[PDB]
């Protein structure tokens, strides 16, 4: 069955990853 | 900042933003008002993003809000990796929390999202906090990177 744990994380840590990198150093 | 007490009025403060009850005087903080505003804008992206699949789980207690907060945080931090983004997530997700517990809760209590705001900030002091403090903590670190341009 789908593994709602391994959903959540997986796309919060995409979707910290992807914000992180559209502000660039400042 | 980066002690216990700091970033527990971080997250209480953002929980006092999704329930829409804050603190009258004297206000949250410059990084506060920085934070509130990302990170609401992340919980909508993964609310809408995700909506099938946080139907499917009932936040019935803070213990459930708990496990599940930490079994989360453990997947999504497992690779070592710590950026601000991410750090971010880990507000947004405590909003999902509360909103869902506000609607499953068996026994509706209104000190819970303290005890949410406890546990938020244990694990960001144990996991995160390190990298917090060599990256400059919240003023120097965090509201430089996200503030307004």
């Amino acid at each position: 069955q789908e593994d709602i744990i391994r959903n959540i994380a997986r796309h919060l840590a995409q979707v910290g990853d992807s914000m992180d990198r559209s502000i660039p150093p400042g | 900042d980066c002690e216990f007490g700091y970033i527990y009025r971080l997250a209480q403060d953002y929980l006092q933003c999704v329930l829409q009850i804050p603190q009258p005087g004297s206000g949250p903080s410059k990084t506060s008002r920085v934070l509130q505003n990302v990170a609401f804008s992340v919980q909508k992206e993964v609310e809408k993003n995700l909506k099938s699949c946080l139907d499917n789980v009932n936040v019935v207690s803070v213990d459930t809000a708990r496990t599940l907060f930490n079994q989360v945080m453990e997947k999504e931090f497992e690779d070592g990796i710590i950026n601000w983004g991410r750090i971010v997530t880990i507000f947004a997700f405590e909003g999902i929390l509360i909103k869902k517990l506000l609607r499953q809760q068996i026994a509706p209590d209104v000190d819970t999202y303290k005890e949410i705001s406890y546990f938020v900030a244990e694990f960001i002091m144990n996991n995160t906090g390190e990298w917090i403090r060599q990256n400059g903590g919240w003023e120097n670190g965090f509201v430089k990177k996200f503030e307004p341009k």
